[PDB]
């Protein structure tokens, strides 16, 4: 069923919009081939410059909202392999150099509506081993039994209001733990689609 | 018991060796991520909140000396640091000082919690352009001050001193967990790793059978 | 009033409780708020299940060392995988979390559990015999002398994830996975699946004397 | 009164003389069966349980000196012992240290009870193969740590020091009795005896009459 | 009558076998001649590889049981001399060398069902004088008055469960204090037999 | 607040009560269990009977020095054995236990008792006259002047173990064993028996100032 | 030893002078 993040319902204690921004969004359906290696998105950057919510976070500079996700991959009963859906707070990536000090830059660290690609999966591109990576709220999508995952995440930040262009509250990761296998005579690409819905937005500031 | 999070930090260890020549003074920055014993134990958790307390230990080279009135100072975040040994930043009223001889038992001084946000942050993901007061992942809500050791004399000290700093933590509360570091980091303030040679986590064996 | 000075006047014991004088009198700390997911004791880290490495063989590199291979070609009675149940000692238990925070804390006792789950197709069906021997002996040789121990017959068709409770390790014990039957697949479905491992610790797992660990670097 | 078992042990006596040269450090093992005054009084009973407390006394040869910041350390059982005078085992956090000058009054430090079994055992009869963590009668449930005295300086101490260790016992509870030793033992950790020349227990006399 | 060890009834607070192992055993009847010098056994090693109890201590590695002994020597009214039956906890023997460090080895320290022989009686082969050796639970068998001794020993160990092949809880000793004397025209060998019965066994562990 | 420092600031008195700072704060000792045979005070060692040496003669070697010989050949009126009643002073009382733990504890007072028991055949029968003189004199000469003291007529046939209570020794006194009658044995039974000795202390035995003892070695 | 593990009755000359034994359920061997 659903799985909360750390056991907390998202609520709020500034303007308060309603059901016009309670509508579901739908990002682009990716393609998970035989040798792909993982994606990440870094909410709430990917809801900028899009829709009604984009015109309330681009022109306001205070922000608070908890999300509600729905990850769903569609595949028949002759494919196998399991994904991994985890929600990491404060997701910091680092540059892969060694020395000077080659930073990631900008075009990787804020991907926007197109998700990025992990370079090295085994260490989560941040120096943290994947074997220990189930402390976070996780949910197995396992293509023999179930194909839906429903995580609800409340607002986790120290300061009660932050900006929505500079900062980034958390990130969503998707990793193929078992590689996908199929006998010949089927499709190659199992799509992966995401659904995002803001629960309690509460904006502040003007222009 | 003894596995609670208050006892897990409350041993006090070395942080930094601060030595002076006569320049005549030796400054130092507060940075608890100095060595590697304590950085791996404090990126366990994301948000922390704790009062520190320090202890300075002075040893002259060859060990022990006749007394001198060396002072310790403290600068709060947001104030200018000293430049020379006799400038007028050693006579302000906002900087609390500690006058302690050599031959007396060591000095000890506490520091309260010193951040505008309600917790520290060991992981920031953004840019400080219109932020709190290249630049990826550096927040100004983490600096805690300096110390600026200085000997008190009119001229001609010539002691060739050496100090140490021991740090205890108190009343520490943590928040949301994170997995531990397993790639030996290169820089001091970034999570970088030598990606040409990624090390493993378990030592290898012969085959999958024969445990 | 009169007083004397006992032994222990001038010392610095490095495990202390005496507060110093605060350097900023009258300062007000900023008041805290409710940040979710707050940890009281770190014993609530080693109750959360982490992925155990098994296939630490030289040949396997990359992500494919979290995975025990199962192959259709193998016939009845071949050992699938085996690993010693010892947290902390250098082996398979090092990549998990319980094997990390018992590299602190010298002595321990409790009850680790081991969980498996399967990543095959929907059509395939076989069996496995999860066995466990007490620490007085080595691994079994034949399939009979692991059936006489403490087995759990695990199935692919009905269940998809079985558990196991090892009682009372201390500061070895060998779990194996016998192959009861050859893998059965209908035509045009690949005959290579993968059984990943899990690992945790239960409620009565305790620790003792604090100690620093063995990293590789020093700065 | 004064014949109870708490008062029978509670005098503090010498245990070991630990002296250093400049190597620059002098390690020592905790072994309460050092001399023969205390080994005969503690193999009286089989199982014991007691908190120790130590006291170090420093005397330079020729007696008395200018101060130096010599440190005492402690290693719990199950941790690696120091090797050189400047290695990185002197900066860990698990090893509690004691910083004490020469000219100050002596140092004193307690040690709690440090065994996994619920009592000490001065007599073990078996083999440690699948035991607790040739080899006849040696259990690893008896070691209590080290101390590893070190002077603090950057170089060139040249003091030629000498320390002592006094040991008191506290809250000692005993269990099942045993008769006292009456053959003067040869090795340190075994009950051996020179069986070619077994000594008597009573001094002889002329005959059985004439008391 | 009976004499307990330190005033404690054997009881228990894992598997628990019953009356099949409450049966009496009987070790071999020794021969006490004119110039013999003593024996010892080191329980519970001598009940290994024998009987039903042997198949529950060889294949289990946790153990707890208190015993119940019955030592009995048969002799007519024209023989004289007194034995000594004592039960020493934690019976440690030492090598008789002097120097390197000649240990006893193995074939003496664990005798098994055949009892061993003391080399030097006066000092109990452990550096302890026999004159003080009545602190332990003792019982005089004195061949003019009585010829039976009944000691009951509870489980005396610090750790509440130990193994049963490595460790050894206590030992039983038999020493001739007065040497045996008889006029010519009688037997030479007064036999000595022992009866052992476990009271509350409670095993643990598997294979 | 003001305070002064009296004489006795910096000293180390070696018979002390002041606790130090514990080097491990927050440590938990392991909880004890009930181990039988627990000693509160060591006065419950010197109430347990131990075998007293008597025949410390040069000729007797080995185990046969715990034993007083009695011989059939000896005729009426020969002294059998004698030993002074003094614990601690070097003599017969050294191999026992009361003679050990009064080599500590300089001064003592109490009431030692002496017990005998016999190791002959079942057929033999005679008598003994256990005598005791007060410490003002030496041992008696003839059998009459030990009968006028404090005697206990002991028998082999009826009893087999007699006791005796010496009142109030302090920091000598001589017990002898007169032979009332020649040993009587029926034919073909050996005429050499042995009387072993015992020794203990009763309930009102006290001790005083602590002191270390005289061993032989030093390491 | 392998007769002690069966069903034994320790019989004495001094105390008793006549002991019995009950063999259960023979039919149409067994060795004492």
């Amino acid at each position: 069923n659903i799985v909360l993040a750390y056991g907390e319902w998202p609520e709020y204690c500034p303007t308060r919009p309603d059901v016009s921004v309670n509508r579901f969004y739908t990002l682009d359906s990716k393609m998970w081939q035989e040798n792909s290696t993982g994606w990440y998105w870094k909410f709430p950057d990917v809801l900028n410059k899009t829709g009604v919510f984009g015109q309330n976070a681009q022109f306001h500079y205070l922000y608070r909202s908890g999300f509600c996700l729905h990850v769903q991959c569609n595949a028949s009963k002759f494919h196998q392999g399991a994904l991994l859906v985890a929600v990491i707070p404060e997701f910091v990536i680092a540059g892969r150099g060694s020395n000077e000090a080659p930073h990631p830059g900008f075009t990787t660290t804020f991907p926007g509506t197109t998700g990025a690609t992990f370079y090295d999966p085994y260490v989560l591109d941040s120096g943290v081993p994947l074997s220990q990576a189930l402390i976070y709220p996780h949910q197995w999508i396992n293509l023999r039994t179930n194909n839906c995952a429903t995580v609800i995440v409340p607002y986790i930040n120290a300061v009660p209001f932050d900006s929505a262009i500079n900062h980034s509250n958390f990130g969503l990761i998707v990793i193929p733990v078992s590689p996908l296998k199929y006998s010949s005579g089927a499709t190659t690409a199992i799509p992966i689609t995401i659904t995002i819905a803001p629960l309690n937005s509460e904006f502040g500031g003007l222009r | 018991l003894e596995t609670t999070i208050n006892h897990f930090f409350s041993r006090s260890g070395l942080v930094g060796v601060v030595n002076l020549t006569d320049t005549g003074y030796a400054t130092w920055d507060i940075d608890i991520m100095g060595f590697v014993q304590l950085r791996r134990k404090c990126e366990m958790f994301t948000y922390m909140r704790f009062n520190a307390e320090f202890t300075f230990v002075t040893t002259t080279e060859n060990g022990g000396a006749r007394p001198y009135m060396l002072q310790y100072m403290y600068v709060p975040p947001g104030a200018p640091k000293p430049t020379g040994r006799d400038a007028f930043q050693w006579q302000t009223a906002t900087n609390p000082s500690v006058f302690v001889k050599l031959t007396d038992p060591p000095a000890q001084v506490s520091v309260p919690f010193m951040s505008p946000a309600s917790a520290y942050q060991w992981f920031y993901d953004g840019y400080p352009t219109f932020g709190q007061h290249t630049t990826y992942g550096l927040c100004p809500n983490n600096m805690m001050g300096t110390f600026a050791v200085r000997v008190v004399s009119r001229e001609a000290s010539q002691l060739k001193l050496q100090t140490r700093v021991y740090m205890k933590l108190k009343h520490v509360r943590a928040w949301v967990p994170r997995p531990i570091r397993s790639q030996p980091y290169l820089l001091k303030n970034f999570p970088n790793y030598d990606s040409s040679k990624i090390t493993n986590s378990a030592r290898d064996r012969s085959s999958i059978k024969q445990a | 009033i009169p007083a004397e000075l006992r032994p222990g006047t001038n010392q610095f014991l490095t495990t202390d409780d005496g507060t110093a004088a605060p350097i900023l009198p009258g300062f007000t700390p900023t008041p805290t708020i409710h940040i979710p997911g707050e940890v009281h004791s770190l014993l609530e880290l080693c109750r959360v299940e982490t992925i155990l490495e098994v296939n630490n063989t030289t040949e396997a590199t990359g992500l494919t060392r979290l995975l025990i291979p199962v192959s259709s070609q193998n016939k009845a009675d071949e050992l699938c995988a085996a690993f010693m149940v010892d947290p902390g000692r250098i082996g398979p238990w090092q990549s998990t979390l319980v094997g990390q925070i018992c590299r602190y804390y010298t002595q321990w006792s409790g009850s680790l559990k081991v969980t498996f789950m399967f990543t095959g197709s929907f059509m395939a069906t076989g069996k496995m015999l999860v066995a466990y021997s007490p620490p007085g002996s080595a691994q079994p040789a034949n399939r009979e002398t692991a059936m006489l121990g403490t087995h759990v017959i695990w199935d692919f068709g009905l269940q998809s994830s079985v558990s196991l409770v090892i009682p009372w390790i201390s500061n070895a014990g060998v779990v194996t996975l016998w192959y009861q039957t050859n893998y059965v697949v209908p035509p045009e479905t690949p005959g290579e699946a993968y059984i990943i491992a899990m690992g945790a610790a239960q409620d009565n797992f305790t620790l003792k004397i604090c100690k620093d660990t063995d990293e590789v670097t020093q700065q």
